[PDB]
RNA sequence: CCCCGAAAGCUAUUUAGGUAGCGCCUCGGACGAAUACCAUAGGGGGUAGAGCACUGUUUCGGCACCGAUGCAAACUCCGAAUACCUAUGAGUACUAUCCGGGAGACAGACUGCGGGUGCUAACGUCCGUAGUCAAGAGGAAAACAAUCCAGACCGCCAGCUAAGGCCCCAAAAUCAUAGUUAAGUGGGAAACGAUGUGGGAAGGCAUAGACAGCUAUAGUCGAGUCGGCCUGCGCGGAAGAUGUAACGGG
């Protein structure tokens, strides 16, 4: 309930380098939800979103709900990918629970 | 003056750099790093300097990591002597540098020193640079 | 001066034959320094470890064995 | 032959008078270039000069943007060594300001003995006053 | 007046100023202090 | 079934697989269109030489 | 007068600006689908990248090993895209192959990509690969073999376009809509320096009154104020010899 992450579909034609690199221009960044007892997700977050949460170490810990739809998805943030220069997150891992 | 003990090989071709450095940019011994942001060569006596800087800014009240270690021989014909007749003799070392390389890192110190003592460091490079701090990920 | 400039000639080693490649006995399939590949059924060895078709059908190249070796061999 | 050139002897050159209160140089000197040329005309021949008369009053008027009044720099050369003389717009505009006008259009008028004949057709003066009354300059709004 | 590329405060009682287009610092308290960018 | 193929820039300068294909599709010049047949053996030849020709289906 | 049309490479040479065989050109004869492009299907690899499992090399800890952390043309536990070989197939194309007569050529150049060498110098030098020139005119780039567009059988005072352009020299918009710049930036240049001006995100304090100034924290004063981050376009750094001369000119 503390961390709320408000997310679009990340569909077939969304997917891939071509993709991704139109999305990050566009501000938005991929991610894949995946975890026990279900298919992995892709979503597309907001930057602004995402680094408002990461400013905050108790996200790194708690049960945080992602929201792409009418659907919620409770999930533990697993791994992050960073611009080795710039430090922007590009890529996010989150893992079911 | 950094430089390997032994090498495999005299002289290296001098290659190209490019790619960013996706290994080595992590903040992994202290708690606060400086980091290049654009490529080029630092050389022995660049690291030196700026390790004497940093170290003479902080007092010795904390520990330098230096992650860079220049292992990359450079040669340099003689002076007045024409093209050819083999490749010329060992002068310098250099570590090769990519976008994202961490340099330094400080520990034990506060922050505001740290950084007084990474701007006074980066002035002794020959690249840009930028200043990062650990995070959890 | 410099103490460097030799070097040999070429010896022009590599594989002759493809997989699914027709062949007749005696065609030479592979050559190479060491066994890179080994023989097979209806392949043959030479002293200096080439690989040679003894009989007419199709190339195939294989992975087996429990040492991982690569084989090659002639399907009749 | 069914394009047909303009003959000189049957040519008209009509007068007409322009004030230069307040206007652009550069874009008053175009006008004026391509109504010396003849350009507005459906005769118009290359080789032919079919242009009309232009008279320009209140010359030291013209305007200029920016800090052109006192960057813009013009330049002439004495043949002798080291003899390279400069003046600038503000200046040259309260001494002689015909010398503006004349560089402009020169400029803009083709480079032979048919753009000598070309310029001759333009008048400019400094005050509000012509000679040219017998003429009957018709007033032109450019 | 030191003229540099590079011009700085060097105490409280500086100011940096711009005259027609020019980076100037001018101190009240001590006229060594006086700098132009160039 | 079939589409029309029309070539719209010079070849002269292309790469020699680039002409051949557009030998292959039957084009022999600046503005020339044919119509083909619409196989994945014609579409190939089609998609190499994309940059200089314009397709209506 | 008509048709086709190279090469400046490999190998050897008392050979290196010569020559010979092969590669590349042309002509005659034989033979036709055996050829190529592309699509499917089969196949081997050790490069780009990456990695530390071997060989070397590197930093910091712990007790030569152990844990975190880098690097490699002559390292590899891994590993593409392309390229290469083979088979089948549609469409398109005078394609492949064999036998003979005649040659020329064996000084190359620039540009892009992958590299060695050099100083990540040279209109430098040596390879691989593709284009152009050589042996190729026309239009664009001020003028400019090698860049861009494009391949000139002859004639026309006909039309549409490519690159590139449309104020005048000089053909075509002083066209339309929305913003930015004030430096003639546009129309040469770095580390670095700075309350230049747009845009965006976040933060601190504030009408129980914030900042500056003023009166010896209290006090008049009556709205916003303060400091950083990302980003667009600008400023300084910026000195040379015949004459403005670093938009072709206006
Ligand atoms: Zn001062």
């Amino acid at each position: 309930a503390n961390f709320v992450l408000n997310a679009q579909a990340r569909a077939e034609d969304k997917q891939g380098k071509g993709a991704s690199r139109r999305l990050r221009r566009e501000s938005l960044v991929p991610a894949i939800i995946y975890g026990g007892n279900a298919e992995p997700v892709a979503v597309t977050l907001e930057l602004r979103e995402l680094v408002k949460a990461l400013e905050s170490n108790v996200f790194f810990e708690e049960v945080v709900e992602i929201k792409v739809g009418d659907k919620v998805e409770n999930v533990k943030i697993q791994a992050l990918q960073r611009h080795p220069a710039k430090n922007t997150p590009m890529h996010a891992d989150f893992k079911r629970a | 003056m950094l430089q390997p003990k032994r090498t495999k090989f005299r002289k290296v071709h001098k290659g190209r750099n490019t790619g960013l450095a996706h290994r080595g940019s992590t903040v992994s011994f202290g708690s606060i790093a400086i980091k290049a942001t654009e490529r080029g060569r630092m050389t022995a006596r660049q690291i030196e300097a700026a390790r004497r800087t940093i170290s003479r800014r902080i007092k010795r009240g904390g520990k330098i990591f230096i992650r860079v270690f220049p292992d990359k021989p450079i040669t340099e014909k003689p002076l007045e002597v024409r093209m050819g007749n083999g490749k010329g003799n060992v002068e310098y070392w250099v570590c090769e540098i990519k976008p994202g390389k961490i340099l330094y890192e400080i520990e034990g110190v506060n922050e505001d020193l740290a950084r007084e003592a990474f701007a006074l460091a980066a002035a002794k490079l020959p690249f840009k640079t930028t200043i990062v701090t650990r995070t959890v990920m | 001066s410099t103490k460097n400039g030799r070097d040999s000639n070429p010896k022009m080693l590599g594989v002759k034959v493809y997989g699914g490649q027709t062949v007749t006995a005696g065609n030479i399939i592979v050559r190479q320094r060491g066994t890179e590949f080994h023989a097979g059924a209806n392949v043959g060895m030479g002293r200096d470890h080439t690989l040679f078709a003894t009989a007419d059908g199709v190339v195939k190249f294989e992975v087996k064995g429990q040492f991982g070796r690569r084989y090659v061999k002639v399907e009749t | 032959m069914k394009t047909l050139s303009a003959k000189p002897a049957e040519v008209q050159h009509d007068w007409f008078v322009v004030d230069a209160t307040g206007k652009t140089l550069g874009r008053l000197a175009t006008e004026i270039a391509r109504r010396l040329r003849g350009k507005h005309k459906t005769s118009y021949t290359p080789h032919v000069d079919t242009g009309d008369y232009i008279i320009v009053i209140n010359a030291e008027q013209v305007q200029v943007t920016g800090n052109k009044a006192l960057d813009k720099k013009y330049y002439r050369h004495t043949e002798f060594p080291g003899g390279l003389k400069e003046t600038n717009f503000e200046k040259l505009v309260a001494h002689k300001p015909e010398e503006i006008f004349e560089r402009a259009v020169k400029g803009m008028l083709p480079k032979g003995p048919l753009g000598y004949a070309m310029i001759k057709k333009m008048k400019v003066y400094a005050g509000s006053e012509h000679p040219h009354a017998a003429q009957q300059p018709q007033v032109l709004d450019i | 007046m030191k003229v540099q590329a590079s011009v700085k405060k060097i105490c409280g009682s500086c100011k940096v100023i711009r005259r027609n287009g020019v980076i100037r610092v001018i101190c009240s308290a001590e006229p060594r202090h006086k700098q132009r960018q160039g | 079934k079939t589409i029309k193929v029309t070539q719209t820039k010079s070849s002269s300068h292309r790469l020699k697989n680039h002409k051949l294909c557009l030998q292959g599709l039957g084009l022999r010049r600046i503005g020339h269109t044919v119509e083909v047949q619409d196989t994945p053996s014609n579409r190939g030849m089609i998609n190499k030489v994309y940059y200089m020709v314009s397709v209506e289906e």
